[PDB]
């Protein structure tokens, strides 16, 4: 509790790091990579004088560079996060200071007084105090589930008495009884009490505070006049922030798979070190017993054996440190950053509407390769699959469809009379207020998008609604300015299973005819008619028309009519007045009254409203399902809207059977078990998981489950397992009326029980939690507070942008990263293997065969550009084919590019090639002179020949491992060896006076030797022949879809991907929204 | 794709075969004589007579054009003489008489081969101070903390040259190779091996003729040079630049079995006959199961006698031809259409 008098600070604080504590947490998250720990251990070991090779500073420099680069990356990411958060915590909110002064959303503690005006968000949770319309009622918007404008009534007694600022200052009505901050968005409690208020017992009255009085943070977009309130539950105790979560530190699956590979390499290095230490110790003991010339003076505390065995162990760990290179992670980070830049610079995922351009921004500069392994997509409905725009499309008037009305209206045809009645019902049976701010416009402020669209369409195509300036309604038919009396409202509010809404009215003319105008669903209205024969024919025609409306996909309301005689009108008015005050079972009494008045109706027609989806959503979902990605919908909206959207988005095809699970009657677990038994019983694998209505046509199953059923599933484990089995065995799952935590729970359920990669896309706080709970989170920018955008890893503006993003960028990034990592491991294994194969012949003393310059620059100069080119520019297949054929996504989705088998293949290829290099060149140089000058063969001649051969082999292997080819590939592949050749040519002429250089004269001993010129090419050819043959035979015998399509595109460009018999030709209702009580109930009291 | 792979294999084979044949031919144009005199201390007669060397102590590697056989050449004979009245470095002499079956053309080189001698060991390979060798100013602390361990200094006097490589200098000499049956008259003819030029001319610059910062009396000779410099550097510093045996030895060998050049001749022909070579046995190698040999070899365009690369090329060519034939047979048996669409995942039952 709080008990504030007139707590949690402020600010969203979405920043991962802080200025005070950035280095420690960044260093920890960097040292979660194991390889960093190994590098630190090696550097600390080399700090000692015995193991120093160059200098402590230059040894520590690579690790410092890696740490600094990763820290700068994370710092830039968190600075972007800070900017995004500051765009939120520096808005304008008017807070009392005897005037309302501007604030910055931060100097707002619990208490205060905030005036929020119209069409702007809330700083925190407030308690309604006054509003400018009537009864201090206000209105809210979406971004907190649902898709309609809600209502907040009043604070009760504290309502009014605070119209101006002076009353707020002079009154100290506080000591609220606010309960504990909870994540649930349906419970708040309190009591204003007030400092100066006394009842008949001289006690301060208690004024309850409920959800109908409070209004939460980050979701108002108020659609009424100014509102004043008291800030409560401010800061991190708000509903929205509490339903959100802390920003995670996500890592790609490729890194998590790289960790075991690094561990395997470290184990191999440890085994090499152990063997070297044992053999060197035995050899040194033997060579010290019999005094060899290389073991003289081995009696000191640091040069004797045993200690020399330990020193050999350490020197083995130092010599073969490239088996886990440090340049690998720098290159990976740079490549991933440039891939994020490519995502940003793509013009096909750039949105430009109304003069503002929204590029696709990668919030997380890693996770690019994660986009290529998506198996499940969890999508919000409102704002993600929908544009939040209701447009009237078609209207049926009795028998005739429309998509002419002026020509039809002959004022004599019965169809014209029915049209008049239909439009009158459409324009009068509505709880919509009309504003006369601008003549002719007649602004319509409706509480539901459906009502607003219907009234606007009625005004545009005839009968215009004037307004409710008094208790008598007015209408504007295109003949004159008519008006009719307004009788008592009879709104059912789409509540208590009353899928209807009726308005009793009266005519101001001398006729004085009492007519009831009713609208509602199809079944209720149709069963609620007086059908003798003619109404039966009209009903069957309208049923056919409504089936046509639902076939195309539309939301339909059936209008009705009735003429009330004055006697029955008065009798039912008396009955309604009596049932108004009934105490017990008041809802039952009003339901009986509604049934009594609704005894017979004459049909007028039906409507058809379209909930406009974002452009390309059905095509995008079709392409995603072709790619093998299972798309789910997790929305806070009601079941009917969700299932209708699923039908319209091709998520739920016409050949699917719906399993609707909701709380009621039978238990949720029993419902899931019965569904499994009755729909998937003929499954062999179902019995493994068994160890503990409604549909269209057979051919597939889809699951629709509500929030309460999900809660009951997640409470226990058996029901959770049943839910997992049913959801995995179904095509798509639609989750309706789910809290943010329930979205996170669904994502975690899939990601933990199945272990598959997951993607979450949405545009709200619920989507914020769902995004943080997933492997890749995508936010949609829709001017909705940008919270999902701020908490996401990628920010798109359209769903089709997600389609392209995945299909091309994720596949390419996964391919490039896998190939780059494998090639890095391969080249480092080549170098280490040549060293090791020499260590066979040296007595296992851990001595560098190469001159140290050739091993020092192995990754800096000799082999860097082929790996960078593979990681940045390599393309397995062109983007047109990937967009045209989503089925090519299988290889990336099934993880066939990165794994332990490919890693082992590359490691063993490197081992074999290094063996070929070293052994062939060694047995070549086992001779007397190797030239005609007679000079002896010393170690560095053979070493330099082997080093040049190894560089050539590694670069040409990387070149063979590139599917695409251009001039730049040749540039890199021959820029490595060009560097090593020029370095050997120049470094071997540096005079000893200038620099010792160790290898003086190799330009004479190598470039004039037949051994060099016939050994490096032979070594290259023999090392690369198995790879060439394997690649050719794999592409020509066991070909993938990508390889086959690359061949088809290269040799048959005329083939049309979209429409080809084997490539493209094979391709391989009712809805209404209402506030459900509240102001409509308060409308009854006002009009009573 | 195999249409661009089989011709590649054929071209690789057709290019590799001539190169391998040429390398084999060049290696076979070389003659090598090896004489293992390690066991001359105990297995050779000491009375002045000559006894035939064991069959495992010599190895003739004749040219391909030779008309004689390996077994046809008479076995070399050796004698031993250990007299203490001769000067230091020549007390123990092993005289080996060997026959050269055919005239060996100009370009005859004399090597010594050391087996089981690990110059590539980590302690030995880096046990030298280049800065001191080049003549720069090195202090006692710097040489003590340098790579010259464990032979750095004693009693405040640094070792010059320091390190294990310099300490283990091969002090076995082969002063004379003399023909015993010269055809051009005279009782004998001396084959003029020259010890100059046995190292490349740039190896000199790594070493200094003299040191200008420490007096010779303040430098200790290496511990194993005591028998050569008994009282120390009393006649000035050793001229490490003007002697080429030291420069040849300092170059670390790749393998334990290695050959280092010792004297050469470039303008004379070793005529057919019997030659007597004297070796001054001063470098013991028997302690660590090592052997020291004498290698006399000519040179071709590839250097010494090693046909390994040529045979590797020939084997690679044969393998490539076999693979190309097999691939051609397979392609003719079942030719497959490139860029088909019936083997895609969706276009299959
Ligand atoms: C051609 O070259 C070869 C080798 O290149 C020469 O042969 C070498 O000649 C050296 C000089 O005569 C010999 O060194 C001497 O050895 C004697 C005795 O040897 C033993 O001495 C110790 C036991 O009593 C002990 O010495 C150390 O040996 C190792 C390092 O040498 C250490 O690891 C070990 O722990 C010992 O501490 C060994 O057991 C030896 O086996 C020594 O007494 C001599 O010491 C004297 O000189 C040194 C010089 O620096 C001085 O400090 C001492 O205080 C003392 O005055 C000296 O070390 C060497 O053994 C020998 N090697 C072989 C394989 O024969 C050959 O002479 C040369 N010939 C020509 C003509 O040039
Ligand atoms: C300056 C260079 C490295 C530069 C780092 C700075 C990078 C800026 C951005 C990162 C670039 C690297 C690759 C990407 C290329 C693009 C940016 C994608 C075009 C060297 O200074 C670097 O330090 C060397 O790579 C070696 O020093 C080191 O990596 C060596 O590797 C080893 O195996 C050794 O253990 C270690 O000594
Ligand atoms: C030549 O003879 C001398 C002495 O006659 C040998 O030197 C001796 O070698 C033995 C080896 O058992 C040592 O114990 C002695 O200390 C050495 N010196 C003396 C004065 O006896 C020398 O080794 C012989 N050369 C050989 C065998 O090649
Ligand atoms: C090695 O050099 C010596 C001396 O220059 C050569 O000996 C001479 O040989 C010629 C040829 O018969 C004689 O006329 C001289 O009288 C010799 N001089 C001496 C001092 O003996 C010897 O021939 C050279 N060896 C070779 C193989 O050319
Ligand atoms: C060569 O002959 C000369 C004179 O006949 C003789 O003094 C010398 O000892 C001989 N050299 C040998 C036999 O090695
Ligand atoms: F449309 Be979602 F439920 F925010
Ligand atoms: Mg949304």
């Amino acid at each position: 509790p709080r008990s504030v008098f007139i707590f949690a600070t402020n600010q969203n604080v979405t920043s991962k790091y802080t200025v005070i504590t950035f280095i420690p947490k960044n260093l920890f998250e960097q040292f979660r990579r194991v390889a960093n720990c190994f590098f630190l251990a090696i550097s600390i070991l080399q700090f000692f004088p015995k193991f120093s090779t160059i200098s402590p500073g230059l040894v520590i420099l690579p690790l410092i560079i890696v740490l600094a680069i990763t820290a700068l990356k994370d710092g830039y990411e968190d600075i972007k996060r800070h900017q995004a958060d500051h765009r939120t915590n520096h808005a304008i909110v008017h807070v009392l200071g005897l005037g309302w002064h501007r604030t910055i959303w931060e100097d707002v503690k619990v208490g205060d007084f905030v005036k929020i005006y119209e069409n702007e968000q809330f700083p925190a949770d407030i308690v309604i105090c006054a509003t400018s319309e009537e009864e201090d009622v206000a209105y809210i918007e979406t971004k907190n589930l649902d898709g309609e404008t809600n209502l907040k009534s009043r604070n009760g007694v504290p309502g009014l008495s605070h119209l101006n600022t002076a009353e707020a200052c002079a009154k100290a009505h506080l000591c609220i009884d606010l309960d504990a901050p909870e994540s649930n968005m349906f419970r708040l409690n309190g009591a204003v009490i007030n400092l100066e208020e006394y009842d008949e017992d001289e006690q301060h009255p208690i004024h309850p505070i409920t959800l109908e009085t409070t209004m939460l943070r980050g979701c108002v977009l108020k659609n009424t006049a100014w509102v004043i309130g008291i800030i409560v539950y401010t800061g991190e105790d708000t509903k929205i922030i509490r339903n959100a979560g802390a920003t995670p530190s996500k890592r790609s699956k490729v890194e998590k798979q790289m960790n075991p590979q690094v561990i395997i390499n470290l184990v191999i290095l440890a085994a090499i070190a152990v063997v070297c230490a044992i053999v060197d110790h035995v050899n040194e003991v033997e060579w010290d017993r019999q005094q060899a010339y290389w073991m003289l003076f081995a009696d000191t505390s640091g040069d004797n054996p045993n200690i020399n065995g330990l020193v050999t162990f350490a020197n083995a760990f130092i010599t073969f440190q490239n088996i886990v290179p440090i340049s690998l992670y720098i290159s990976i980070e740079a490549v991933r950053t440039i891939q994020a830049a490519f995502i940003y610079w793509d013009r096909d995922i750039k949105y430009k509407k109304d003069g503002v351009t929204t590029r696709t921004t990668a919030r997380s500069w890693n996770l690019s390769d994660d986009l290529g392994q998506i198996e499940y997509i969890f999508s919000d409905k409102t704002g993600t699959l929908t544009q939040n725009a209701m447009i009237f499309r078609q209207c049926s008037v009795g028998g005739k469809i429309y998509t002419l009305d002026k020509d039809l209206e002959a004022h004599d045809s019965e169809q014209s009379r029915i049209l008049h009645g239909f439009f009158a019902v459409l324009g009068l049976c509505h709880t919509v207020l009309a504003a006369e701010t601008e003549p002719g416009v007649i602004e319509y402020k409706a509480q539901s998008p459906d009502e607003a669209a219907l009234v606007q369409s009625a005004a545009d195509v005839g009968f215009v609604f004037r307004g409710r300036d008094h208790n008598i309604l007015r209408m504007s038919t295109p003949f004159s300015d008519v008006s009719d009396e307004y009788e008592l409202l009879h709104v059912l509010e789409f509540n208590s299973a009353r899928k209807r809404m009726s308005v009793i009215l009266r005519k101001l003319d001398e006729d004085g005819r009492i007519f009831l105008l009713c609208k509602g669903a199809d079944n209720v209205i149709f069963e609620r008619l007086t059908k003798d024969s003619n109404q039966r024919e009209m009903r069957e025609k309208t049923d056919q028309d409504l089936q046509y409306f639902a076939s195309e996909g539309l939301r339909t309301l059936c209008l009705a009519y009735r003429i009330l005689d004055p006697q029955v009108y008065e009798q039912w008015a008396k009955e309604y007045h009596n049932a108004t005050v009934a105490l017990q079972d008041r809802e039952e009494r009003i339901e009986s009254v509604s049934s009594s008045i609704e005894r017979d109706l004459i049909l007028l027609g039906a409507t058809a409203i379209e909930d406009k989806l974002q452009d390309g959503v059905p095509d995008t979902i079709s392409d995603l399902k072709r790619a093998g990605i299972k798309v789910w919908v997790a929305t806070g909206d009601k079941l009917e809207t969700a299932v209708a959207i699923g039908y319209t988005t091709n998520l739920l095809t016409k050949d699917t059977n719906l399993i609707v699970v909701r709380e009621g009657r039978h238990s949720i677990g029993d419902q899931l078990r019965e569904a499994l038994e009755e729909f998937f019983g003929e499954d062999a694998g179902l019995r493994t998981t068994l160890s503990r209505d409604n549909g269209t046509r057979p051919g597939g199953f889809s699951l629709v489950i509500e929030g309460h059923a999900l809660a009951h599933c997640f409470d226990d484990e058996e029901t959770e397992a049943l839910l997992l089995a049913l959801s995995t065995r179904c095509n798509t799952v639609i989750c309706c009326r789910v809290s943010p935590l329930q979205k996170a729970q669904i994502v975690h359920l899939i990601k933990d029980n199945l272990g598959v990669m997951c993607l979450a896309i949405g545009d709200g706080a619920n989507d914020v939690s769902m995004i943080q709970a997933a492997d890749v989170g995508v936010g949609i920018s829709g001017e909705e507070g940008l919270q999902a955008v701020n908490s996401s890893d990628y920010a798109i503006a359209q769903f089709r942008y997600l389609k392209r993003l995945l299909l091309v960028h994720g596949h390419w990034s996964y391919f490039r990263n896998s190939s780059m990592i494998l090639n890095f491991f391969y080249k480092n294994i080549i170098g280490i293997g040549v060293l090791f194969w020499f260590m066979i012949y040296c007595g296992w003393s851990t001595t560098y065969v190469f001159a140290y310059v050739y091993l020092l620059f192995w990754n800096v100069f000799w082999t860097l550009v082929p790996v960078i080119a593979i990681g940045l520019f390599d393309r397995n297949i062109d983007d047109e084919t990937l967009m045209a054929l989503p089925e090519l996504y299988r290889a990336s989705r099934e993880g066939k590019y990165f794994g332990l088998m490919r890693f082992a293949y590359y490691i063993f290829e490197g081992v074999y090639q290094s063996a070929v290099i070293y052994f062939f060149l060694n047995y070549t140089y086992v001779t007397t002179t190797a030239r005609g000058d007679g000079y002896d063969v010393y170690m560095y001649e053979m070493s330099t020949t082997q080093a040049i051969g190894a560089v050539m082999v590694a670069n040409l292997f990387s070149g063979l491992n590139i599917d695409a080819w251009t001039g730049w590939v040749w540039f890199a592949i021959w820029f490595g060896p060009f560097l090593i050749w020029v370095f050997t040519a120049v470094y071997s002429v540096i005079p000893p006076s200038s620099f010792y250089t160790g290898v003086y004269g190799n330009d004479v001993f190598l470039f004039r030797s037949a051994a060099y010129w016939f050994g490096w090419p032979f070594v290259t050819i023999i090392a690369l022949l198995p790879r060439y043959l394997i690649k050719t035979f794999r592409q020509n015998i066991f070909p993938n879809d990508v390889d086959t399509m690359r061949l088809v595109r290269k040799y048959h460009p005329e083939v049309d991907l979209y429409n080809h018999p084997m490539l493209g030709g094979k391709l391989a209702g009712f809805g209404f929204t209402m506030e459900e009580g509240g102001v409509a109930i308060q409308r009854m009291q006002s009009r009573l | 794709t195999p249409k661009s792979v089989l011709p590649t294999l054929l071209i690789i084979g057709i290019i590799f075969a001539p190169i391998g044949a040429l390398i084999v031919w060049g290696s076979g144009k070389v003659t090598t004589i090896t004489l293992d005199y390690t066991e001359c201390d105990v297995d050779a007669p000491t009375d002045g007579s000559y006894q035939a060397m064991p069959n495992s102590a010599y190895q003739y590697d004749l040219a391909t054009s030779s008309s004689v056989s390996e077994s046809s050449i008479a076995s070399p004979t050796w004698t031993f003489s250990n007299d203490s009245s001769r000067e230091v470095g020549e007390t123990a002499r092993c005289e080996i008489e060997f026959e050269v079956p055919y005239d060996l053309g100009p370009g005859l080189f004399l090597y010594y081969k050391l087996t089981n001698y690990y110059q590539n060991h980590r302690r030995y390979s880096s046990s030298f101070d280049a800065t001191q060798l080049i003549g720069d100013s090195r202090s006692l602390s710097q040489i003590n903390g340098g790579n010259c361990k464990p032979i750095t200094s004693r009693d405040g006097k640094p070792y010059y040259p320091c390190g294990l490589i310099a300490n283990s200098l091969f002090n076995d000499t082969f002063p004379s190779v003399v023909l015993l049956n010269p055809t051009n008259g005279a009782q004998n003819q001396t084959y003029n091996f020259s010890e100059s030029g046995i190292a490349w001319g740039g190896i000199k610059k790594n070493y200094a003729s003299t040191l200008t910062y420490i007096s010779p009396s303040d430098v200790l000779p290496p511990p194993n040079w005591a028998l050569k410099y008994p009282n120390g550097y009393v006649d000035g510093f050793p001229n490490l630049r003007e002697d080429e045996h030291f420069q040849v030895w300092m170059r670390v060998a790749a393998l334990p079995t290695f050959r280092k050049l010792w004297a050469r001749n470039d303008g004379e022909i070793m005529s057919q006959g019997r030659y007597r070579i004297v070796a001054n046995m001063n470098y013991p190698v028997k302690q660590f199961s090592g052997t020291k040999s004498i290698v006399i070899s000519t040179v071709s365009w590839i250097g010494g006698k090693q046909p390994f690369l040529g045979w590797a090329y020939i084997a690679a060519a044969i393998l490539c031809v076999v693979l190309a034939v097999a691939g051609l047979i397979r392609h003719l048996v079942k030719p497959r259409k490139l860029g088909d669409m019936s083997l895609l995942s969706w276009n299959q039952p």
